[PDB]
């Protein structure tokens, strides 16, 4: 029926499962939610030194039949104040639009999002006006994010 | 966009060799194994056929290097 390549994509999740449970990234675990490969839930621990320092922050991870060659779904289940990420949960970042690459994992998604977190991209926002005020009012910037990590993410 | 088929099948194309035995395809993360046939993309970086090819269907570029196959 060549749906068939929910073989292929279940074949790579369950490889990738495995891998990332024995060499997960610093600070980072995830996993099937449940019983569906496909759906997956992740936990990211704010990167020491920025302001998401001592955050601990949930995404939701879902997986295509088309998987690995169409990006996961990767969204924030924790408010975060950051101008890639809305209050959506949509995360801004080009490997999962247009950059994406069969060869890429879950494992480098995670990885990509933490330096995100570390270095934000505020020539490409989602939330301008988090970015405008990263740019012209950075301390003011990172005292709410720091207040957002507290209140949002512990 | 990707390629048409029939410039998909100009590109490079071997059966499995024993020192392939060592190398992994990146993008069903699997040690080639005999049986097994491998494209080489200009910049040659390879893969499994139908691995690369599902992917040069509707894209243009490598996997791993981004550089255009054309
Ligand atoms: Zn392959
Ligand atoms: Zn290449």
């Amino acid at each position: 029926k060549t749906a068939a390549k929910l073989s292929t994509s279940a074949k790579r999740i369950q490889k990738e499962l495995a891998e990332i449970t024995l060499d997960p990234p610093p600070n980072c675990s995830a996993g099937p939610k449940g019983d569906n490969i496909y759906e997956w839930r992740s936990t990211i621990l704010g990167p020491p030194g920025s302001v998401y320092e001592g955050g601990v922050f949930f995404l939701d991870i879902t997986f295509s039949p088309d998987y690995p060659f169409k990006p996961p779904k990767v969204t924030f289940r924790t408010r975060i104040y950051h101008c890639n990420i809305n209050s959506q949960g949509v995360i801004c970042l080009d490997i999962l639009k247009d950059n994406w690459s069969p060869a890429l994992t879950i494992s480098k998604v995670l990885l990509s999002i933490c330096s995100l977190l570390t270095d934000c991209n505020p020539a490409d926002p989602l939330v301008g006006s988090i970015a405008t005020q990263y740019m012209t009012n950075r301390a003011e910037h990172d005292r709410m994010a720091r207040q957002w990590t507290k209140r949002y993410a512990t | 966009r990707g390629l048409t088929k029939e410039q998909i099948d100009n590109l490079a194309m071997r059966s499995f060799g024993e020192n392939d035995a060592l190398k992994t395809c990146s993008v069903c993360i699997t040690e080639y194994t005999e049986g097994n046939k491998l494209r080489k993309l200009p910049c040659s970086h390879e893969y499994h056929v139908h691995c690369i090819d599902r992917w040069l269907s509707e894209n243009s570029t490598c996997p791993i290097c981004r550089r255009a196959v054309l």
